[PDB]
């Protein structure tokens, strides 16, 4: 067929010019991470979490005051903790404890 | 849009209005050659025929003129374009020039080749300091690269596996004397950092300038007449006298080195070699109570480590990197503040074929058994690095039993840190002392170690013995896992051979937790050249684009564009940093010794 | 054969913009389609040539040798200039509305006639002077020659402006200002004003930078 | 009076420029040399019309 | 007790004569305003008699020179 | 129009094609090429009609 | 044309001495690539020192000598393999020089190393230009070789010729090989004025002036640099001198 | 590639005496007495023997113009 | 031939030279004792006059050109160093290129203050009184006299633990233990091992907000003078110089025993409001001169002076760009180039501004000869111009 | 000994595929080898059979290309003994004239 | 080769490092120099995906 044995192949030939994907490395989705202490704040806590295209920063971070926190990805106007966990799916105080 | 077609990085301020691309230039790759003069340049054969300067023939230059356009574009000496006095230009190419060498009617411009003496210009590209362009003197030798006369080799910082050197010629006649008087190579020969000489000898001109001047040189008859020829210099029927017939008729190593010098030289100083310091005091004493002794009786008595010349003559030395080189070399240095400047390109021009000649024909080969310690010298390196080892096992120790014996500074986690590398350090230079001492001055491995030529004491010792720790930014290797840096060692470790520390040589094989230590420590010194470099280039934009405005005017006032007077007396008054010594002012010292001498001596 | 001497700045016109123009541009269209790329408006209409054919403007001009020339837009709405922006806010919070006047006492006229001429050379020392001006004069409510007209509040970020007029007794609706209520106020200010600020008679009048007329740039510089 | 290094380097240009539009040479013929080379031998025999201005 | 004097960063300063404002400015040629200006704070003048509009020598020393003169205004 | 010049189609063959084995050098041509007319009526620039 | 090892002694040919001025051994050897001696002990390339043994033991043996990391061939039992096939345990050989021809009173070392050729090689560098097409806005030359174009001269290059003093080359380097344009300016306007060819007159609109108006001689990038200060609403006002 | 026709610093023909060498080190014969029952001497003939690659079989098959 | 003859051949002859070479001179003429009479004594004066005459500068120079490449190639070659220095006072000062860009750059912060402290001539030699000058210099509140904290059950609230050494081998003086009742608020009194225990006894002002009074007594205790960082001892000279941290310069140089005329700082604008500006010119020159000996590599001190002579030109320092010098008095055009911003700078004097002429970037960019170098010169010729 | 959990294969292979091909790679310094490891990238050689029938945009070719001697026994079986790039040439260690 | 998606410009100290996880995943020494340096490496030559 006009080959050489010795050539490994895992290239596209896209329009004549062969092409290779080269792998980019990511930063383990899903995961959760504990970020260290003591640059100008409190220790943080960020996250990814992507699933069907778009990815976005989902963190939970506290300065020495006790605000605590939680950044949104659209229009970002960091937010206080308890507003958000409040109105996202618990109202009464003990189910937060829990 | 209009804010980004005036802006951006290469807008229209500095990308094509204050920084524009040229012609009549050139660019290629460079390769060494040491017989041309300090301030020529190759220029390869085609290059020199797609450069041209324009030379408006006037009464004495028409007998040349009349040859260059007789003879096509073509044969060497040749014209491209010739011009009239009314602006149209005539190519010369097609078909015929015996119409065109009629009557070539006196003040007509004519375009032809480079030739042996055209001044030009050389350049670097990354163009840091003030001497990285430096009008050179063509001359024309066939092959494809630029070439460069080895001693001009620290100003443009440059080395030879394959970089790209760009020439561009001058055309109009005002611009080219400018170039010739004011940039030549010879007007740089100091540099205004320091004061010290920065064109001067490199690797093999020390090295080889050591084999010239050692105690038991003695050349024969047959190698003074034919390197004497070789050096350029050209006396008569003198190498007199023959100094030791016991053998042969032979001469000595000094007295070839002492052809070079002027008549009247008187200077003594201390150099590196220098092991035993009272056997130069005692020349010294002699030296500073009877001015001038006689240069046979007493003067036998000398050393290889004290360079003393009078009347051009060098009773006692050796030569090496305090005679030349890109720091300060006190010979080249006394030699250009009293004799001129153009005298010095030509103690330059000759010192360097004269001592590329005796290396050449003598051997300085450096095979595998030169770095080899006998047995028992092994052993004593091998004792240090066992007990070493054991005092970094009490000092653990004494952390975890709670006998801290704290630091006032540090927490007791960086005061254990803080110990530890201190008993590693010595450990490393006490068995670098103990190779030292052993092998002898007389393989070429110390040759070029001793005097200085791509060399230090280090890689001499860190090739037959420890490499030392092995650090990165100050901080002990410490990233990995989960308290061990590898897995093949037990968690829970702090010993010596387990926290980065190399213990072989490069001789006696790495291990594969010690290479895998080392590559470690190699991709830190790659990472900061690349980072280094990009930094100090903004840096230098602020400060020169803030300083540029400045002269100096004729009563010794620097002032800015508003008249405001920013110094008088011009730095602190008033002499040049080129041309003083070493932060002081006109050196007393060294003139009444000087004129002293030449004065009762006569 | 002259060389430049000193080379002053300024700002252009209205009336200068057309003198200077040799064209006006009504046909917004470039090609249409693919050949013949003649128009009544941004292409030759005696304003530039890139084409060899020798149609200029009644100079020959073939393409060598030939400086491209401006155009201009009759704008029918006035327009604020993007750069003066920041410095216009500077001078309509700091002027007494409806008649000109600088909102300062007769000291500091008299004292600050005088401080130009001490310090008539160095640049960096007059700069921290003409901010002090813009300080005095914003606060102050009571001009000296209109009775306090009810001054409104001022406002920017980053280009639409407001006031904050009461109308009953205290409301704090938010005007929105029009370019065309700018420039009539800009208008009503005397020349003589322009040295207190750092402004100059002759080559910037601040009623010029509302631009009326948009000039067209050449086909020299439109390849 | 001498010249320092800036004032010798525009005197020479000056020269050569006016060398070679004319302007009648000095006993420096032979044989052939670039108008800037006849500058360096003019200005060696000390000969030089052009003289300097000393703003003061 | 001690002063902002007797240190060895700071040179000793001097406030000048009126005939020698004239002396100076014939030496170098310039005009009064073209001089270094000195601020009216910044305890070195303040202990001397500081007038603003005036010329004042400072007598520093330097390791290439020996002594060495230099020129200064007081503006507020 | 826009020739490139002559005596640099020595090479080619009739159909526009070098035949192999041929010392090409300097700014040879490797295949002749002649393109279609390119708007006859855009400019008419007083001779191009 | 640059070549290297696999340890990275990179480099350039010198030059290209025939084979009879070769320093050559006591043998029938004589040698290819002569290495300067002066950059073994200084960039600590001890692998170049053993490779070369192992290239002469494993030429005479017969076996190409295995040499992978950390199980390979031992140092030690090389240089006694070398010793009992008829050379000294260093390589060190006594060399001939092939000019004049007597031994050199030393030990020359000699071995077998791998080279490799590499394409930095000098036709694909070497490039000159006299005077070429420019670009159609500026008059300023093109990039790339593949579009015929030179070199640059940044904000680097136009202060290294300041601190020499050069007034006089760095004019002609910068603007005479490039664009110059002679422009007609009036006297009271400041602004340009407007030639008019087949009638020849020559007036500024501004105030309409006939005589009084001048010439100036300045680069047309600086002309280029007034008319985008002529879009924006900026006045450049020129008030001109005599010399 | 075709074996070299004279070696490459001794100058000395080579190609006559490599396909006889070849077929009497595939049957197990040590190389280092081959070598030497040939006319081999130095170590600068030897190594351009000792080492090559002789891929003229592959290109050879792929028949084009 | 003694000391009259030597001196006034000295002095007639000095008009050309220096004041300095003076001193020089004779006293080394002087000292050489195998002595020259009177004939060469005058050669070497009138040789010693030829070398001055010769290293003067030219006139026309370009110094503001070869001050900046010759300030800025060695920081290309500015690598690391050992930053295990052998040293115990001294201690992390950000060596290297971050030191050189934080002079130059005015920048009012700098990151790692050690001031220099010298003592007296009676505090000089004497090793326990050395160590009662650095109790009174370092200073420490009750939040660094602890490791961690412990809550209580009920209203003690706090407790102090490991390690009470503090106060016996430094001296920070347990009689002030009984003072920190200084207008503080509660000042609860029950000493048993020497530390304060402070209960809060009160209510709804005070009910569970233990994190207010943690920024007052709790941490604004203030156990020593001039509330700065650690100090440490070296020997030096056979004086003890004590390298603190910090910089609080007014409240340490009134200390009683240190020397107040000598102790150099490693800060730059606090020198310039408190010894003066001329001082800060000094701070300036005397620490890049300490930078570059460290690595090895040394720069004349004529293009330091001329560096530090031009950034205090209007009594206060200023940076060197886009702020300070560039930014300020110019021509407006030289402002163009530099800090590409110029949307905010060119369009600022586009109202009511000239532009005269005379920079370096302004004649280069109209096809003018620059003024430095050699279009500094102007020549004058009459014409007859026979040739003979 | 009875403490350990696995047992490496050989450990000659850490190493990269371009980084095996360097003799005696444990004797020199590291950033020696790291352009050493760069220029087995870079060097001519024969690498394919096809160079014929092959319309690539460039491509490189040596005549008489040779198998070294002594190097790893990695590459013998990765391919590199079979298509190999580079000659053998014969050194000498001295200073000749300059 | 196996990329890492970052700026190729401004220094990441702790990003261009060897870590202990590397070992026998990817090569000590393979990295080609310029702005990379340490962004772009290699898969050891055992390893599995
Ligand atoms: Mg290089
Ligand atoms: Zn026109
Ligand atoms: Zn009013
Ligand atoms: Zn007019
Ligand atoms: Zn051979």
């Amino acid at each position: 067929l006009g080959e050489d044995p010795k050539d490994p192949g895992g290239y596209f030939i896209i329009n004549g010019s062969e092409r290779v994907i080269v792998s980019i490395e990511d930063l383990a989705p899903n995961k959760t991470l504990v970020e260290r202490d003591e640059r100008q704040n409190k220790v943080v806590a960020k996250v990814f979490s992507y699933r069907h295209g778009y990815r976005a920063l989902i963190t939970v971070e506290r300065k020495k005051d006790g605000i605590l926190y939680v950044t949104i990805p659209n229009v970002p106007k960091p937010v206080k903790f308890v507003y958000v966990m409040r109105a996202l799916g618990l109202l009464t105080d003990k189910e937060i404890v829990e | 849009t209009l804010a980004q077609r005036l802006k951006g990085k290469e807008g229209r301020f500095r990308g094509n209005l204050s920084g524009k691309r040229v012609n009549f230039s050139a660019r290629t790759v460079i390769s060494p050659d040491p017989m041309i003069s300090i301030n020529e340049v190759g220029v390869p054969l085609a290059v020199a025929m797609e450069l041209t300067v324009p030379e408006k023939v006037t009464e004495f230059n028409y007998e040349k003129l009349k040859q260059r356009v007789l003879n096509g574009p073509e044969k060497y000496p040749g014209a491209n374009y010739v011009i009239d006095p009314e602006g149209r230009r005539i190519r010369l190419m097609e078909s015929n020039r015996e119409l065109i060498a009629e009557k070539l009617d006196i003040g007509w411009t004519v375009e032809r080749h480079l030739e042996d003496g055209d001044v030009v210009l050389f350049n670097r590209q990354p163009s840091l300091h003030r001497m990285s362009i430096m009008a050179h003197r063509v001359r024309v030798m066939p092959y494809r690269t630029f070439r460069l006369n080895l001693p001009v080799c620290p100003p443009y910082n440059a080395d030879f596996d394959g970089d790209e050197m760009n020439l561009h010629v001058p055309q109009t006649e005002e611009a080219q004397a400018e170039a010739k008087i004011l940039m030549e190579v010879q007007n740089h020969i100091i540099s205004p950092r320091y004061g010290g000489p920065l064109i001067a000898g490199i690797q093999d001109h020390i090295s080889g300038g050591y084999l010239l001047t050692r105690e038991g040189a003695y050349f024969t008859r047959y190698e003074v007449e034919q390197m004497l020829m070789f050096a350029g210099m050209d006396v008569n029927e003198l190498p007199e006298p023959d100094k030791y017939e016991n053998g042969e008729p032979l001469w000595s190593g000094k007295t070839i080195f002492s052809l070079l010098l002027p008549d009247d030289l008187t200077i003594w100083y201390r150099n590196k070699l220098c092991d035993e310091p009272e056997r130069c005091e005692a020349l010294e004493k002699l030296i500073e109570e009877k001015l001038i002794p006689d240069p046979e009786e007493v003067r036998k008595l000398a050393y290889d480590g004290f360079v003393y010349i009078q009347n051009g003559k060098l009773l006692s030395g050796a030569v090496d990197k305090k005679a030349y080189g890109r720091e300060d070399g006190k010979l080249l240095d006394i030699i250009v503040r009293e004799y001129g400047v153009e005298r010095a390109r030509q103690f330059l021009d000759q010192v360097t074929k004269l001592t590329i000649w005796v290396i050449t024909h003598k051997g300085f080969t450096t095979a595998i058994d030169d770095e080899d310690l006998p047995q028992e010298a092994i052993d004593r390196i091998h004792e240090i690095i066992r007990e070493a080892e054991e005092k970094v096992q009490r000092l653990i120790e004494a952390y975890k039993r709670g006998e801290l014996e704290p630091l006032p500074g540090k927490t007791l986690e960086e005061t254990l840190e803080s110990k530890i590398m201190a008993v590693l350090a010595e450990a490393r230079d006490n068995a670098g002392k103990v190779a030292e001492r052993y092998l002898g001055m007389n393989n070429h491995a110390v040759i070029m170690a001793k005097t200085g030529a791509r060399g230090k004491i280090l890689n001499i010792t860190q090739m037959a013995a420890m490499l030392g720790q092995q650090s990165i930014r100050g901080k002990r290797l410490y990233r990995g896992y989960r308290g061990r840096v590898l897995t093949h060692f037990k968690p829970g470790d702090l010993g010596a051979r387990a926290r980065g520390f190399v213990t072989n040589s490069y001789k006696s094989g790495l291990t594969p937790q010690e290479y895998f230590f080392h590559a470690m420590g190699g991709r830190e010194g790659l990472v900061d050249t690349a980072v280094r470099t990009a930094q100090s280039g903004y840096m230098q934009r602020r400060l020169i684009n803030a300083l540029q405005d400045l002269k100096v005017d004729y009563d010794g006032t620097v002032r800015d564009p508003t008249g405001i007077i920013v110094q008088f007396k011009y730095g602190e008054d008033g002499v040049d940093p080129m041309k003083s010594w070493q932060g002081k002012t006109v050196d007393v010292d060294r003139v009444i010794v000087r004129t002293l001498l030449k004065m009762r001596g006569g | 054969k002259k060389v430049i001497g000193s080379i002053e700045f300024g700002i252009l016109s209205p009336q200068e913009i057309r003198k200077m123009s040799a064209a006006e541009i009504t046909v917004p269209d470039t090609y249409d389609d693919d050949g013949y790329p003649i128009e009544g408006g941004l292409m030759d209409k005696r304003l530039g040539v890139i084409d060899p054919g020798l149609r200029c403007e009644t100079c020959g001009a073939r393409a060598g040798e030939c400086p491209g020339h401006f155009g201009h837009i009759e704008l029918a709405r006035p327009v604020i200039h993007v750069g003066f922006a920041k410095t216009i806010h500077r001078v309509l919070e700091s002027t007494c509305r409806e008649c000109g006047r600088i909102k300062l006492t007769d000291e500091e006229i008299e004292e600050y006639m005088q401080k130009f001429e001490v310090m008539g050379d160095r640049k960096g020392a007059v700069d921290k002077l003409i901010k002090e001006i813009h300080k005095k004069a914003k606060e102050r409510m009571v001009c000296p020659h209109c009775g306090a007209p009810q001054f409104p509040i001022k406002f920017e970020r980053p280009t639409i402006y407001w006031e904050l007029r009461k109308d009953e007794e205290g409301n704090e609706y938010k005007h929105r200002m029009m370019p065309s209520e700018v420039r009539d106020r800009l208008e009503k200010i005397p020349d003589k004003d322009l040295p207190l600020l750092g402004l100059h008679p002759e080559k910037s009048r601040p009623e010029w930078m509302v631009l009326t007329v948009l000039p067209v740039p050449p086909v020299t510089m439109r390849p | 009076f001498r010249y320092t290094r800036f004032e010798k380097a525009r005197i020479i240009g000056a020269r050569a420029l006016q060398i070679a539009m004319g302007a009648p040479v000095l006993i420096d013929v032979p044989e052939g040399i670039t108008p800037l080379q006849a500058a360096l031998l003019e200005f060696e025999k000390g000969v030089i019309p052009i003289t300097v201005i000393r703003p003061s | 007790e001690f002063n902002i004097f007797d240190h060895v960063l700071v040179p000793e300063h001097r406030i000048l004569s009126e005939e020698e404002k004239e002396e100076l400015l014939k030496k170098y040629r310039i005009r009064i305003s073209q001089l270094p200006q000195i601020k009216a704070s910044d305890p070195a003048v303040v202990a001397l008699g500081a007038k603003p509009g005036d010329v004042i020598e400072i007598k520093r020393k330097s390791p290439t020179a020996g002594y060495y003169y230099y020129y200064r205004l007081v503006v507020e | 129009q826009g020739y490139l010049g002559e005596k640099y189609y020595r090479h080619l063959d009739e159909d526009g094609l070098i035949f192999p084995e041929s010392k090409v050098e300097g700014k040879d041509v490797l295949v002749g090429r002649t393109s279609p007319p390119r708007f006859i009526e855009e400019q008419s620039s007083l001779g191009s009609m | 044309d640059k070549f290297a090892s696999r340890h990275g002694q990179k480099g350039v040919i010198g030059l290209i001495v025939p084979q009879e001025d070769m320093p050559w051994t006591e043998s029938g050897i004589v040698p290819d690539l002569i290495v300067n001696p002066h950059g073994i002990p200084s960039r600590m390339t001890v692998g170049q020192l053993i490779e070369a043994i192992g290239g002469k033991v494993a030429s005479l043996t017969g076996r190409r000598v295995d040499g992978t990391a950390f199980i390979g061939e031992p140092e030690e039992k090389l240089r006694k393999e070398l010793e009992e096939l008829g050379f000294k345990h260093s390589g060190r050989e006594i060399m001939y020089d092939g000019i004049t021809g007597r031994r050199l009173e030393a030990d020359i070392f000699i071995g077998v190393i791998y080279y490799q050729r590499l394409h930095h090689m000098v036709a694909d560098k070497m490039h000159a230009r006299s005077r070429g097409p420019v670009q159609v806005l500026t008059k300023q030359p093109t990039e790339g070789r593949a579009r015929e174009g030179g070199l640059r001269f940044g904000e680097m290059e136009r202060d290294v010729l300041i601190g020499h003093g050069a007034a006089m080359l760095l004019i002609e380097r910068l603007l005479e090989e490039s664009d110059k344009t002679e422009v007609w300016v009036c006297e009271s306007c400041g602004h340009l004025a407007l030639e008019d060819k087949r009638r020849g007159k020559v007036y500024c609109p501004v105030c309409g002036e006939d005589e009084r108006i001048s010439k100036v001689e300045m680069s047309y990038a600086f002309k280029l640099l007034l008319d985008e200060l002529k879009a924006m609403v900026i006045r450049p006002s020129l008030r001109l001198k005599d010399r | 590639m075709i074996v070299p026709v004279r070696c490459f610093t001794c100058g000395k023909v080579l190609a006559d005496k490599y396909y006889e060498f070849k077929k009497r080190v595939e049957a197990g014969e040590d190389p280092g007495k081959v070598l030497d029952d040939l006319g081999v001497e130095r170590y600068c003939c030897r190594r351009t023997l000792l080492s090559h690659v002789e891929l003229i079989d592959q290109v050879m098959v792929y028949k084009v113009y | 031939v003694a000391e009259k003859t030597i001196k006034s051949m000295v002095s007639k002859a000095e008009l050309p030279d220096n004041i300095k070479e003076e001193l020089y001179a004779k006293l080394i003429e002087y000292n050489e004792k195998y002595k020259l009479k009177k004939d060469e004594i005058q050669a070497i004066i009138d040789e010693t006059v030829r070398e001055y005459q010769k290293a003067l500068i030219e006139p026309g120079e370009a110094v503001g050109t070869v001050a900046a490449q010759s300030i800025g190639e060695p920081s290309t070659q500015m690598t690391l160093n050992t930053f295990h220095y052998a040293g115990v006072a001294e201690i992390n000062v950000t060596l290297g290129l971050p030191r050189i860009i934080e002079i130059v750059d005015a920048r009012k912060n700098p990151s790692t203050p050690i001031m220099t402290v010298y003592l007296d001539e009676e505090h000089r030699y004497d090793r326990d009184k050395a160590l009662e000058v650095a109790r009174r210099i370092e200073g420490t509140t009750l939040e660094n006299l602890a490791r961690e904290e412990t809550i209580d059950i009920l209203n003690m609230e706090y407790v102090v633990e490991i390690d009470p050494e503090r106060l016996e081998k430094a001296g920070l003086d347990m009689e002030k233990v009984v003072r920190k009742l200084t207008g503080s608020f509660k000042s609860a009194e029950f000493e048993a091992e020497g530390y304060t225990l402070v209960v809060r006894p009160k209510k709804v002002t005070k009910l569970s907000d233990l994190r207010k009074i943690a920024e007052k007594v709790k941490k604004h205790r203030l156990k020593g003078l001039s509330g700065v960082g650690k100090t440490i001892i070296r020997k030096e000279g056979d004086e003890y110089v004590i390298y603190t941290e910090g910089s609080n310069f007014k409240q340490v140089l009134k200390v009683p025993g240190v020397d107040p005329t000598r102790t150099r700082t490693n800060n730059i604008w606090e020198i310039a409001e408190v010894l003066g500006i001329e001082a800060a010119r000094n701070a300036i020159i005397d620490e890049i001169v300490s930078t570059m000996r460290e690595q090895g590599l040394e720069v004349d001190v004529r293009h330091i002076m001329l560096v530090a002579d031009m950034m205090t030109l209007d009594g206060v320092i200023r940076p060197i760009g886009r702020h300070g010098i560039v930014g300020e008095k110019a021509s407006v055009l030289a402002r163009a180039a530099f800090e590409i911003t110029t949307q905010h700078l060119f369009a600022a004097a586009e109202r009511g501004e000239v532009d005269p002429l005379n920079g370096v970037v302004e004649n280069v960019l109209i096809g003018q000869p620059v003024p430095v170098g050699t279009g500094i010169v102007k020549l004058a010729m009459s014409l007859p111009l026979r040739p003979k | 000994t009875e403490e350990h959990t696995h047992l490496e294969l050989m450990p000659a292979a850490i190493l990269g595929i371009p980084a095996s091909l360097v003799p005696y790679p444990e004797h020199n310094a590291a950033p020696r080898n790291t352009y050493g490891a760069g220029m087995a990238k870079q060097s001519l050689g024969l690498g394919w059979a096809n160079f014929r029938i092959r319309v690539d945009t460039r491509g490189h070719l040596m005549h008489y290309p040779q198998v070294p001697l002594v190097n790893s026994r990695i590459m013998k079986a990765v391919g590199f003994e079979d298509r190999p790039a580079g000659q053998n040439f014969v050194v000498a260690v001295l200073s000749y004239h300059g | 080769r196996v990329t890492s998606p970052l700026s190729r410009d401004q220094p990441h100290f702790e990003a261009r490092d060897l870590h202990g996880t590397h070992w026998g995943r990817i090569c000590p020494t393979e990295t080609p120099e310029g702005p990379n340096c340490g962004l772009v490496k290699n898969l050891a030559l055992m390893s599995q995906i």
